[PDB]
């Protein structure tokens, strides 16, 4: 498909097997019948015609590699230079990140509509995927303000090390 | 078209120009 | 015309500043104002006062 | 005679001239091209050629190139074993504490 | 402006039986209260004390508003009806077509033909009914907002124009 | 950015030499073609905003309202050819010299690189619109209008000026990038409160604001149509601009130094919203419809949130596009019934049907229904704030219950209801008025497709 | 009978109606074949590895011709 | 058409047009100043190509 | 993957095909109401393939179509949800526009803009599909205002009628105080459980959603004409008959109600809401039916009748009932719906008279209306083996067996039988009693159009609930063991309601001394409601715009503190300066003062 | 709604008082002036209104009922609110 | 058309001084 298949898992599909008990014809499967010759199928040969006319020739397109950039925490203060390409590389990080959670939230969704009403119990490892992403992005990104910066970001970062270090360390005794 | 003569204005204090603010919104005096 | 003068323009220069007016415009002007700081900063302090020690729950309040 | 002024002129309808006024202009050729070309630079050549430009632009705030980027990050992300997303962006190894 | 005595006793008595109709419903005892009603009138007619007229009035339509029905009936072309200028949307005046493009004017060529002629015949005759106007104000500004009619012949009633060519009540 | 400045310019020595009677009809088309060139500024990059060079640069926030400017001009040009066309050629040739001058400056303050750059043209767009509003002013207030918009702008300018310079004296240049690279958090210090109100105080004065909204009922009502989408289209942004440009070398003063403003516009806009629903002129109502909406993104701003934001810039530029229509709309009737009461001419929709639709989807978009980005801005701004307190929806969502009145209430007024008995002079609408209103509400609609290029920087 | 029906003048706004509609359409249709022709002549590009050596051009890492060519020109 | 009578009221609808084709070579001849840094911005220093002169022009 | 997902999705593009065509103008501005209808006639036989589709074998699908926004974690998409609840609503609310359609054609056969009529009633239908099939919460926004503001223009078809004006601006502000709290429902939603799609919102377990849930209350509570704010749907009854007999029928109304059933899931959790609801429905069946049987126009009579209905399934929303709620929403579309256009045909053929008192021996004279009308009352009353039996008596039944609030079941029972009361005024005035219309009678029904329009949902009625009941899947728990006077009591209650109220209504056959009891004087002007709602809150919040607000804070104050003070303090100075005598002998002297105060007071020496 | 000329109208006006007892059955012209001729009374005379309001099914303005005093002003005045003219 | 100034807006300008008072009122 159009879509890797472990960073979109899917169950195993199971359908049932048509089983007639009442002698008399089901429609459902006749209007099925009807609409695979009536619909269905010049859908796909219209589909069949453009896509030889598609492969006739197809250009390629790729995606632009970013170089790794030494980030805030390594440049230089004052440093307009360093801290604009490191500025750039934690912006990127931002919407990869956006992207990151986009991808288990919209996965969250998927898992509780396949799976009916036994969603509960079904989702629970969805659930707790949701909770280890969403819970490191409130002290990764969260409360940074519109006027967001990795500095910004460095300094909340930079707190919760000092915050949970001086209750571990006077914990420990 | 209208004039500056026919409009609203002070509060009347005189019955003099209380009867003048009766006919401003044409009026009678006593109902004014 | 004498309703829209009256009702816009011919109101000022007609307005004297008197107790009823004075209290009036006190009530209805810093009045809620200022009821309205008291209890949005009584949400405001409660809320902060609950979240730095950790008694509030948002594990998924993410989009800020 | 109060003043020297003359009285309030009389809207006139640009109807009553020409009925084809378009109420652009008062001289009918000049009025009739105006909306010729008001139209013309109008919907046509920015409402509609404007749409489509700006309905297909290249990728706007690099939405399409993020999601796949991230896409990858999760599919080496899951193989390892440790969360998909690390609570400290900044790596903590080169990171000083002022005791 | 006088509204005199004997006046709003029949508008009271009007009213009374539209409420007596609200509450009795059925014809035939609709035709019996209304008689009861009428009976309880008309022995009250041979006073020739005023006061006790009005007094009689004041308790008598303060029963009338105790005794009215909270939902009375009204025909639906009245205030108050459910179609009250229901078909007030379509009518439209008539000087509007005088912007009507000279395409859709000669669309309707004989009509309009004939709305040229009201048109004339108006012009003309304007002048001649202010005129009558102007000769037969009462004294000291118009008494009464009633018209006078047209007084001479070959004329036409003073103030016309909209009364007569008011828009019908069934424009569509 | 050249290639939109200098062609703006070059409209000037045009439209001052172009013949007798082509004067609106090539500024116009000029006018439209510039437009189209700004229509190149909607992309921007996932990263730092399009710096073209050290003179101007452009963002995700200027570019979705330079178009709007570069967009307007056709607008009042093509809804001033009907009140004007009686004067003399110079004064008509003299009004496209303010209009083309009134852009330039907006176009050259909404790129400006400079932080003090932007603040001479931001400031320097009073001249050409003082101008418009004092001499084809059609009524006796306007002078008085005018002394009233003039001073009380520049009451809270000068201190911006002086707070501006003092941060050169103290920061060096006030470039954009340098400044929010170079941020340091402001102290609670008692100096550095009143440099807070300094460098806001002159942004908050200009939308409305509520105590500072006395001027939009005196200018917006007094000042002629061409002039009256200005300011309330355009302009009320510069106020707005400014607000999201200077929040970032004010942090965290702004997180506890803006209760009383957020108290007031809270408060106020509910105040004002209710002034409509008991006003007397068609335009007054709108300009005060105008308050609560910019009231709502005064309240925006001072969150500091990236969903503030990111529905901040899709409401003013929604409520702009839909402010200058509702003005197109009392134009209409004002040629007409030549007095702006709103009871002296009811029943319009039986008289001028497309008319009365036009100003049928213009009320909605007012009443801020979705899809329509006036929706999408006010819904924005509404999580925003209640995700900041939660009785925000309370004082929140009372205002839209008042929007929702007297947006229908000047509907209903005016257009249905019995026609008026004495007029006489209601003639078919001019094309040029359905033209140019269809030109208002479709792109408004056509937006609707993809709000992404109106979000703003935020996303 | 059937009788004259009063109402406004309608063809100032049929004509207004049928100008924009028309002329709306004097580039609506042409792009809209154009839209559609470019979808079904050379189609959409195809998310391939960068080749060694070839740095890829600015306008080539995008998708839709008509993008790409606004990439190639213009941007 | 007395074409000179025609550029008398024509002439006027190319200074916008010229102004545009000016101001975009402005834009091209300002930039060219604000150079300086050109393949060092790490995420774009790339090695040369063989005729290739310059990454942006 | 099968054609399921094409089918549904196809039936709201094909509805949008008429208002398209019509954006033409040059279309079939001839026979444009012909056209309409034929175009939902084909979507309704389309629609019904997706019903037995799930028929079969129960799939529900999601559609998240084109990708709209990417709001930072927020992808606000066009999503349409093929649930149970979308699936086989679609098909009954063709069936009814479908009906009236016809109907449509019949009644306002004269009206000049008929077309524009037709045109806004797909606008209405569309909308409501919209409403139906949403996955986004905004989606749900998105039906919900734009089927809010269409019924403002259907409502004001008359424009020139004043009071139409005043429903439709009182349908809206009533419809917009329920926005506050989907508002804030949405805001809640996007914050703590971070999305808008039904998906989330039920995996993100909200088991506390207090305030999101109240707000959702406020929500039905508005548009589904509840106690609180009821007096709009019956002021909605000034618009014309059909837009009466679709929207706020069973279409628009039901709206408020349907959100409920979508957020079942979630409501149940919450005790203290879902006894809320129990609040609400309980009053809402109670006055508006208290209020409808002392009304007198028919329309009023029946809308009061909804009213009282859409008491009805949110009082089994509460009790963890939701599916039923929701198949009650299609037993009653039915037959609510149908009393509408046969009230209809007796309004325009007896020259649109709509109060009671003005019919009488219509049974005879019109046979057609008279057989749909008590079709309707004993479907509406739950009469055994019927629409109303497989939906109403399963409700009453329920309600009781369960650990519900007491004043509740009084109210639903009471309100049951006065359900019934009304239904016996309708049939004893309008039919069973003398003629009483003007003397020349033009009442007919030979016409088509009413006649096939009436007969479908005729046929509709007399089954529907048999095969719907018979056919969906079990989804709850009827319960069985239950003693004997609570089972008989969903039709005892009835039986009264049927046998005094009869007694009631002949007592006006005997002559007799008419006198206003006071509770009738309390129920038949709405129970006071509008005269206080109406007249007391609105005149002072007018009144303080104008008072306070407009004169005394802006122009006033506001006006005189900052602007015209400063003028003041600058015109007195200004006098001061300027103000000068011109001597000599005073200006040089103020030089030598000027010239003390330097060189000794000012200082500037030391 | 079929139409209405006049000549339906005193068809059912002249009905209508011909329905009044007190009316002599065949002294009807078409202007018996209801005082000088059938020799009612005022509140009799108002009495005929309210018939004549459910017979065409309107209502009649009081202060044009008591003007109106002959059968042929009532069917003038039925004639001119119903805007009757052939 | 446009309202312009009179002669009373005028007369306003026309003192000895802008704005009146007793010592300047003569
Ligand atoms: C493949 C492509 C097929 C043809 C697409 C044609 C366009 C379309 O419908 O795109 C749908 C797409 C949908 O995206 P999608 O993700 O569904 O992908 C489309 C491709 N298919 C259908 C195969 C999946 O959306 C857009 O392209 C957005 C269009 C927005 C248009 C906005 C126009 C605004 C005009 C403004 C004029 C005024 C400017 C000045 C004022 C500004 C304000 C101040
Ligand atoms: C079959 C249907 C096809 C539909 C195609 C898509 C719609 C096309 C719509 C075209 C008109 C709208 C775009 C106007 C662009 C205005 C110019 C711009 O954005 O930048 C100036 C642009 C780019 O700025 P530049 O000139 O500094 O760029 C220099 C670098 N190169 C040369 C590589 C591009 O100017 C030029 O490209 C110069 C040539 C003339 C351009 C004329 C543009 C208007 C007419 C088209
Ligand atoms: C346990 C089971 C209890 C079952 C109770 C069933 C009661 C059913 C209702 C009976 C009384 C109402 C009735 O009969 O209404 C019909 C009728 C209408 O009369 P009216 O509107 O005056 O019109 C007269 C026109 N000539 O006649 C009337 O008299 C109308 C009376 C109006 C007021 C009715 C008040 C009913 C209150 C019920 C309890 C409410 C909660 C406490
Ligand atoms: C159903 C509602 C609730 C229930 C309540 C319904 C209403 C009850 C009304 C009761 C009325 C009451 O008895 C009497 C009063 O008010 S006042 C005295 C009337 N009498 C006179 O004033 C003497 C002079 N006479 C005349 O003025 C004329 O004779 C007259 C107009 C009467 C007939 O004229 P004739 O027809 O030419």
């Amino acid at each position: 498909d159009s879509w890797d298949k472990d960073v979109y898992p899917e169950p195993p599909r199971r359908t049932p097997a048509p089983a007639p008990q009442t002698s008399l014809p089901n429609p459902v499967t006749y209007l099925t019948k009807i609409f695979d010759l009536l619909v269905d199928r010049p859908v796909t040969l219209a589909r069949e015609f453009i896509e030889q006319q598609h492969a006739k020739n197809r250009y390629y397109y790729y995606h632009r590699e970013f170089r790794r950039v030494p980030d805030i925490t390594e440049c230089e203060e004052k440093d307009i230079l360093c801290m604009f390409e490191a500025e750039m590389q934690w912006r990127r990080d931002y919407k990869v990140d956006q992207e990151i959670v986009n991808i288990i939230q919209e996965r969250l969704k998927a898992c509780q509509q396949r799976e009916g009403e036994s969603y509960r119990q079904n989702c629970a490892k969805e659930l707790e995927q949701f909770t280890q992403v969403s819970k490191a992005f409130q002290d990764r990104y969260s409360d940074l303000g519109a006027h967001y910066s990795a500095r910004k970001c460095l300094a909340k970062q930079k707190q919760r090390m000092l915050a949970e270090r001086k209750a571990a360390k006077e914990a420990a005794a | 078209h209208v004039t500056k003569d026919m409009f609203p204005g002070p509060y009347p204090k005189t019955p003099e120009e209380r009867a003048a603010a009766a006919k401003k919104y044409n009026m009678r005096v006593e109902d004014y | 015309i004498r309703w829209t003068y009256a009702r816009s323009a011919n109101i000022y220069p007609n307005f004297r500043p008197t107790p009823k007016t004075s209290l009036l415009g006190a009530l209805f002007g810093i009045g809620p104002l200022f009821f309205w700081y008291y209890v949005f900063k009584t949400d405001r302090d409660k809320k902060e006062k609950l979240i730095q020690e950790g008694k509030l729950d948002q594990t998924f309040n993410i989009s800020y | 005679i109060r003043l020297q002024e003359d009285p309030d002129p009389e809207d006139e309808n640009l109807y009553e001239k020409n009925p084809d006024s378009h109420g652009y202009d008062k001289d009918p050729i000049v009025d009739l091209w105006n909306m010729r070309v008001v139209f013309f630079f109008g919907f046509s050549i920015v409402l509609v050629l404007g749409s489509t430009f700006v309905a297909y632009l290249p990728d706007y705030r690099m939405q399409e190139w993020a999601r796949r980027e991230a896409e990858r990050l999760v599919k080496y992300r899951e193989a390892n074993g440790l969360p998909l997303m690390e609570s400290n962006c900044f790596d903590p190894n080169k990171i000083q504490l002022p005791e | 402006a006088y509204l005199t005595h004997q006046q709003k006793v029949l508008r009271l008595y009007k009213r009374a039986l539209r409420h007596l109709e609200s509450w009795c419903v059925h014809r035939d005892k609709y035709r019996y209260f209304a008689c009861l009603m009428r009976a309880r009138f008309d022995e009250h007619k041979n006073e020739k004390d005023m006061v006790k007229a009005t007094q009689l009035l004041r308790q008598a339509e303060e029963e009338f508003w105790y005794g009215q029905h909270p939902q009375p009936y009204i025909f639906p072309e009245s205030p108050g009806g459910t179609s009250y200028e229901r078909y007030e949307c379509y009518k439209v005046p008539e000087w509007c077509l005088d912007d009507w493009h000279p395409s859709e004017k000669a669309m309707y060529p004989d009509y309009f033909a004939k709305r040229e002629q009201w048109k004339r015949l108006r012009r003309e005759s304007w002048e001649r009914e202010v005129k009558q106007l102007q000769e037969e104000t009462p004294p000291g500004g118009p008494r009464t907002e009633a018209l006078p009619p047209a007084r001479k012949e070959g004329d036409l009633p003073p103030l016309w124009w909209h009364i007569v060519t008011r828009p019908r009540e069934r424009p569509m | 950015m050249l290639k939109i400045i200098i062609p703006t310019t070059m409209l000037l020595p045009m439209t001052w030499m172009s013949k007798h009677n082509m004067i609106w009809i090539n500024a116009t088309v000029h006018s439209l073609l510039i437009s189209l060139i700004s229509l190149s500024l909607l992309n921007q990059l996932g990263e730092n905003s399009l710096n073209f060079s050290l003179t101007f640069f452009s963002d995700s926030l200027s570019a979705p309202l330079l178009v709007l400017t570069t967009w307007l001009l056709p607008l009042m040009l093509m809804a001033s050819q009907s009140h004007l066309s009686k004067e003399t050629t110079t004064r008509k040739k003299l009004y496209i010299t303010m209009l083309i001058l009134l852009q330039l400056f907006l176009i050259m303050t909404f790129t400006a690189t400079e932080l003090i750059l932007f603040y001479i043209l931001f400031e320097a767009t009073l001249v050409p619109t003082l101008i418009i509003i004092t001499r084809w002013g059609n009524q006796t207030e306007r002078l008085n209008a005018g002394l009233y918009f003039l001073f009380y702008t520049l009451a809270g300018s000068l201190p911006l000026l002086v707070a501006l310079v003092y941060i050169q004296n103290t920061t060096g240049s006030l470039n954009f990038l340098i400044i929010h690279y170079w941020s340091h958090p402001l102290s609670n210090s008692w100096s550095n409160i009143f440099m807070w109100l300094a460098c806001i105080m002159a942004f908050m004065v200009k939308m409305p604001l509520y105590g500072l909204h006395l001027w939009l009922p005196k200018a917006h009502v007094e000042a002629p149509i061409a002039g009256s989408m200005v300011l309330a289209a355009v302009l009320l942004k510069l106020g707005g601009y400014g607000m999201m440009r200077i929040t970032t070398i004010l942090n965290p003063l702004t997180n506890y130094m803006a209760y009383p403003f957020l108290m007031l516009s809270m408060w106020g806009m509910i105040m004002t919203s209710s002034i409509c629903l008991r006003q007397t002129d068609l335009k007054s109502l709108i300009a005060y419809s105008s308050v609560s909406h910019m009231a709502l993104v005064i309240v925006a701003i001072m969150i500091q949130t990236p969903w503030s934001f990111m529905g901040a810039t899709a409401l003013m530029i929604a409520h702009g596009l839909t402010s200058s229509m509702l003005f197109c709309l009392a134009n209409t009737n004002y040629e007409r019934v030549h007095s702006r009461t709103m009871i002296l001419a009811r029943g319009l929709q039986t008289l001028l049907p497309l008319m009365a639709t036009w100003w049928l989807m213009a009320s909605l978009t007012n009443l801020a229904l979705p899809p329509s980005i006036n929706l999408i801005g006010e819904l924005f701004i509404i999580t925003a704030s209640f995700s900041w307190s939660n009785i925000t929806i309370i004082l929140m969502g009372m205002n839209m219950m008042i929007t929702a009145l007297y947006s229908l209430y000047m509907l209903i007024t005016t257009q249905r209801g019995k026609y008026t008995h004495h007029i006489n002079n209601i003639k078919a609408s001019f094309t040029r008025e359905n033209a140019l209103m269809a030109l208002h509400i479709l792109p408004l609609l056509l937006l609707t497709l993809n709000p992404k290029m109106i979000l703003g920087p935020l996303y | 009978k059937r009788l004259f029906i009063i109402k406004p003048s309608g063809f100032y706004d049929r004509r207004f109606l049928k100008l924009m509609r028309f002329y709306i359409l004097l580039t609506g249709i042409p792009v809209a074949i154009g839209i559609t022709l470019v979808n079904v002549f050379i189609g959409e590009a195809e998310l391939a590895d960068i080749p060694e050596g070839y740095v890829p051009e600015h306008w080539e890492y995008f998708k839709h011709p008509i993008s790409r060519w606004i990439a190639r020109t213009f941007y | 058409m007395n074409v000179l009578q025609i550029v008398r009221d024509h002439w006027v609808h190319i200074l916008v047009p010229v102004g545009f084709v000016f101001g975009c070579y402005l834009d091209r001849r300002s930039d060219e100043k604000l150079t300086a840094f050109r393949n060092k911005s790490l995420l774009f220093k790339r090695e040369l190509r063989p005729n290739e002169e310059v990454t942006w022009k | 993957m099968n054609p399921f997902a094409s089918l549904t999705l196809t039936t709201l593009i094909i509805l949008t095909i008429p208002i398209m065509m019509s954006n033409s103008n040059i279309y079939k501005t001839n026979l444009y109401p012909n056209y309409v209808k034929t175009t939902v006639s084909y979507a309704f036989t389309l629609s019904l393939v997706p019903l037995l589709m799930f028929m079969h074998t129960g799939q529900e699908m999601i559609i998240s179509n084109w990708h709209w926004m990417t709001l930072q974690t927020v992808e606000l998409s066009l999503s349409f949800k093929m649930d149970y609840f979308s699936v086989m609503f679609i098909p009954v609310a063709l069936f009814v526009t479908w009906s009236i359609m016809e109907f449509s054609m019949w009644y306002m056969h004269s009206d000049p803009f008929i077309n524009r009529f037709f045109k806004y009633l797909v606008l209405f239908l569309i909308t409501m599909m919209i409403l139906v099939t949403a996955n986004n919460l905004f989606q749900l926004f998105i039906g919900w205002e734009g089927v809010g503001i269409m019924s403002f223009l259907l409502i004001g078809w008359w424009h020139g009628r004043t009071d139409a004006n005043t429903a439709a601006l009182q349908a809206i502000l009533y419809n917009r105080i329920g926005d506050i709290g989907f508002v804030l429902s949405m805001a809640w939603f996007l914050t703590h459980s971070n999305a808008w799609d039904l998906q989330q919102i039920f995996m993100l377990n909200n088991e506390c959603p207090n305030m999101p849930l109240i707000g959702l209350l406020l929500a039905a509570a508005g548009k589904s004409a509840q106690f609180g704010l009821h007096p709009w749907l019956p002021s909605a009854m000034e618009g014309p008959t059909p837009v009466s007999a679709l929207l706020h029928s069973s279409t628009m109304v039901v709206a408020g109600v349907f959100l409920l059933i979508r957020f079942y899931p979630l409501m149940e959790t919450n005790k203290l809401v879902q006894t809320m609801t129990l609040c609400l429905g309980a009053i809402t069946t109670l006055f508006t039916a208290l209020c409808a049987i002392t009304q007198n126009d028919i329309k009023k009579i029946v809308a009061f009748s909804t009213s009282s209905q859409l008491g009805l399934m949110m009082v089994t929303i509460g009790i963890n009932q939701p599916h039923l709620a929701f198949l009650h929403i299609c037993m009653h579309a039915f037959f609510k719906a149908m009393l509408f256009m046969c009230s209809g045909s007796i309004i325009h053929s007896l020259n649109d008279e709509q109060d009671i008192r003005k019919m009488g021996g219509l049974y005879k004279a019109m046979p057609f209306t008279t057989t749909a009308l008590i079709i309707g009352s004993l479907a509406l009353t739950g009469m055994p083996y019927l629409t109303g039996f497989y939906s109403k008596d399963l409700i009453i039944e329920a309600v009781n067996m369960s650990y519900t609030n007491a004043w509740a079941l009084l109210m639903t029972l009471i309100a049951t039988s006065l359900t019934a009361a009304y239904s016996t005024r309708i049939i004893f005035f309008a039919f069973l009693g003398k003629p009483r219309f003007p003397p020349l009678v033009l009442i007919n029904e030979n016409n088509p159009l009413l006649i096939n329009s009436i007969k479908r949902l005729l046929i509709g009625s007399i089954f529907a609930g048999f095969i719907i009941s018979n056919n969906i899947p079990p989804m709850t728990v009827p319960n069985t063991t239950m003693p004997l006077y609570m089972k008989m009591t969903a039709l005892i209650v009835t039986i009264m309601g049927f046998m005094l109220a009869l007694e009631l209504n002949n007592t006006t056959y005997y002559l007799k001394f008419k006198y206003p009891s006071q509770t009738y004087k309390f129920s038949n002007m709405l129970g006071y409601y509008p005269s206080i709602m109406h007249r007391l809150p609105t005149y002072h919040n007018l009144s303080m715009s104008q008072k306070s607000a407009s004169s005394l804070l802006d122009l006033i104050w506001l006006e005189t503190i900052l602007p015209k003070t400063t003028s003041f303090i600058q015109m007195k100075m200004s006098i001061m300066v300027s103000n000068q005598k011109g001597l000599i002998k005073l200006y040089f002297l103020s030089f030598l003062i000027t010239i003390m105060i330097s060189m000794t007071l000012f200082n500037y020496h030391e | 709604a079929p139409p209405l000329t006049l000549e339906a109208i005193k068809d059912r006006v002249l009905y209508v008082l011909k329905l009044y007892d007190k009316i002599d059955p065949e002294k009807l012209s078409v202007n018996s002036h209801f005082m000088k001729d059938l020799g009612l009374d005022s509140l009799d005379q108002v009495e005929i209104i309210m018939a004549m309001e459910d017979e065409f099914g309107f209502e009649i303005p009081d202060i044009d009922a008591e003007k109106l005093m002959c059968p042929q002003e009532i069917v003038d005045y039925i004639a001119d609110k119903k805007d009757v003219y052939e | 058309r446009q309202w312009q100034p009179d002669v009373e807006w005028a007369e306003q300008f026309g003192g000895a001084v802008m704005y009146p008072t007793k010592e300047t009122a003569h």
